[PDB]
């Protein structure tokens, strides 16, 4: 909508993508752990499917305006 | 022969996905049904076994007096009773034994099965090694038509015995598969207490139907 | 960006696949359909507790029609029992045909016919303040438990067991009615449903035992 | 004569970054709305298969129509 | 021989533009048939298990004939 | 807020050549355990219920370290 | 001791242009074998958790081999 080249040069800026990475790997780590509680009947297991798959959604849908990698050509 | 952009993409996604779908079973309701369902089965198999304990007294008196007029009849009650009786104890085990690999080693069955694993019926059942299934699904087979090498089955009479502990699945696999591949571990115990409800259920009516056959010979 | 690996790619590209075949199967247990063949198990249990306990009380009306003064109220009371219980097990019988009326469709069958297990089908029937009959179904089957209860002469063998059963008092929060089955699917109610029937056909085998004792000795 | 010739101009569009920008933000965006899927068909919540459906449909799509993006060149070198 | 034949004949097949487009064709509608399945047996809907197993059999022809090829390259420079 | 340092300090450790050897390592073991996992999981092998568990926890650990990776686009125009 | 004298053998080979075609090979017909016998379970029909075995253990020991392995490479301007 508005001014949000601001947050496109943030994702395509050196220091954005390593928050982006750390911040999808971490989200899929906390996935799976609670994932693996979930299976186990462990305390606050549950709980922690939560907050991992709202991570990814929100990682994916900020990642969603991302300038595209072009193909390059030879 | 990879070098695409996004289905690099779309395998991580469905991984992500997919390694958190195994969590997934039905909800905490239809364990809960379950549970409730089969704590009715206890009753029913409990009322069975009080019922068919109780016909083998006249039997018995019976004997006790004109044994004769059943020589062929107390004997084959007391087999059918013997087999019946080993099944049942069978099948009480190999609940038991799915329950302690459910939870833990100290675990019990009847009402302390605190778990509802996928991955805890199979193991038991389908195991490539040691699966008692092959052995239940061949006892079970020994059990059947016993019932009708027993009485002159006819459709109105008992055929719908045979009909009720069958083998016939989904075509291609047994009951071995059909009943205890990945459900969750209630539902193994509770089609366990189905099997012991429906052979108790076999167990009375054969009763019945040797006993009806000896008071028409009595009579 | 934010799917690049080195090596663990060819283990990415090889197992989302056998996790899809591992869902496939999770999937496609019968754990739903799994109620079908308990509900086989428990109709069968059904009918033949109800030869048992009519043929029981065939024998009692035999020995009524005989000599009546020993047994006059016992046998007006045992009569009322077979009425209202078969009153409440048919009630229930042609209930559960509403809950498969959109099951599939109004030519449903309550013996197999399930087409599929939607969750948004019993509360639309029975959790509902206008059509919703689980008030009806609660106030209908506590009848029952009070009868036993309240008419009879219990003891710890009588009524102090099937409650666990004839509950009428589930858990904090839902509703008994809606605690039964709040989100659940089509073939799990009906499975339900026909335990209840089994439950009260038992309970009402145990009363005519009762009344069998109690004029076998008086 | 009209239905199959199309091929060609809609491989331009795979090639233009508009292109590229439309696949990318349907990708992205149907991502998120599966994962949000997945967590309620986990956790058993009111709209968990709804949406799942749009998702993956969504993406199916997506597939369906980058079918067509036929430069994948190995690019091989023969230098030293 | 005979069967080196057909692997030969295969391996250039799988080098050209036109065989490679067709690879890239399946590698990808292929995906799509097993998203599409994985929905469908997911959701328990009808006409969508066969599916799965028509995108598993894709997968598995892409699996193997993706064995007769050379992927390899190194830099240091 | 001293944990940054040992991240920092993992971070730096991680690029090195010594080290970044021992990623591959512990991707491809990851791989492999969770490969016996699944198997143990999917044909029903006896206590691979904790196969199951070491195969999750050792790809967790994967997915975990795998967040001090840095990428690098280098665009040529 | 003569733990290390063992395994100096591999490293090389494992990067050999022979060597990388019969991993990468092995891999992928290991691979379609697992696929083929996850469709034979998903059927019902025999003979399925046998191939699953086989091409699980394939993978396990194509991924543990390919652990010892030193890839490198990195640009700037």
């Amino acid at each position: 909508r508005r001014y949000k080249n601001i947050l496109e040069m943030y994702l395509a800026s050196h220091k954005g993508r390593r928050l982006l990475n750390i911040v999808y790997s971490w989200g899929a780590a906390v996935v799976i752990l609670g994932a693996l509680f979930k299976l186990l009947h462990l305390p606050m297991g549950n709980e922690m499917l939560f907050v991992g798959m709202i991570t990814e959604f929100l990682v994916f849908f900020i990642s969603g305006f991302e300038k595209p990698a072009m193909e390059y050509h030879w | 022969s990879n070098g695409n952009a996004n289905r690099q993409k779309m395998i991580n996604l469905m991984y992500l996905v997919f390694i958190a779908m195994m969590a997934l079973n039905v909800s905490s309701e239809v364990l809960d049904g379950f549970d409730k369902v089969d704590k009715s089965l206890t009753s029913s198999i409990d009322g069975s076994d009080k019922r068919n304990n109780l016909v083998l007294s006249e039997l018995n008196t019976a004997y006790r007096t004109n044994p004769e007029k059943v020589k062929v009849w107390y004997e084959r009650s007391l087999v059918l009773q013997k087999e019946a009786d080993s099944l049942c104890t069978f099948i009480d085990d190999l609940k038991l034994a799915i329950a302690r690999e459910s939870d833990g080693k100290d675990a019990k069955v009847n009402d302390i099965r605190r778990k509802d694993n996928l991955d805890a019926s199979s193991v038991v059942m389908l195991n490539p090694i040691n699966g008692k299934g092959s052995t239940l699904r061949k006892e079970v087979d020994k059990f059947r038509e016993l019932v009708a090498t027993l009485m002159t089955d006819k459709a109105k009479l008992k055929l719908i015995e045979q009909a009720l502990n069958t083998e016939s699945g989904t075509k291609g696999k047994s009951w071995e598969s059909s009943l205890f591949e990945n459900m969750p571990t209630v539902a193994a115990i509770t089609l366990l207490t189905k099997l012991q409800s429906d052979v108790r259920y076999a167990q009375g009516e054969v009763l019945a139907d040797l006993v009806k056959s000896v008071d028409v010979g009595d009579y």
